[PDB]
């Protein structure tokens, strides 16, 4: 019954308690929002995307620079 | 054309593409990529990977030339510039 809350993550709507990417103003577990290319971590200060598909840049580069 | 100094099952084949042969030491499968030599390497590890479709290991994803023992990171050159073709198996792994 603590306090401690955080954000809930759109689409999951669950508090997003420790670290937070946020969109059209909506939140995001900074894990179901991640880079399709190493599936552990993205950032959308560094969140490129193809075909739909989100990648890190150094990930996305990697494939069509 | 056709020509090109042969004649055309050679000299054309239909595009000039050769699926580069892939064995997967990770899985111990081999699987081929349709591709020309104009294709970049990272251009590789994508395909193989959309026939996956999983969050397996993707990252772990990387191609390595035996015949060199390499690590082809080279997404600048391709495979005709290093000289790689269908008479050359990759593999992949990390
Ligand atoms: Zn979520
Ligand atoms: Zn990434």
């Amino acid at each position: 019954y603590h306090e401690r809350r955080g954000s809930l993550c759109s689409g999951c709507q669950k508090p997003i308690t420790g670290r937070c990417i946020t969109a059209m103003a909506k939140k995001f577990h900074p894990e179901h929002f991640v880079c399709a290319f190493c599936l552990k971590q993205l950032n959308k200060g560094t969140f490129k995307e193809q075909n739909d598909k989100p990648y890190c840049q150094n990930c996305f580069l990697k494939l069509f620079c | 054309m056709a020509l090109d100094g042969i004649r055309m099952p050679d000299g054309c084949y239909a595009d000039g593409t050769w699926e580069l042969s892939v064995h997967v030491t990770d899985l111990n499968r081999d699987v081929t990529l349709r591709v020309t030599g104009e294709v970049h390497i990272g251009g590789v590890m994508l395909k193989l990977v959309e026939k996956l479709d999983v969050k397996k290991d993707w990252s772990d994803h990387a191609l390595w030339w035996e015949k060199k023992r390499t690590w082809l990171l080279k997404t600048h050159w391709t495979l005709d510039k290093y000289g790689i073709q269908a008479d050359a198996k990759l593999q992949f792994t990390p």
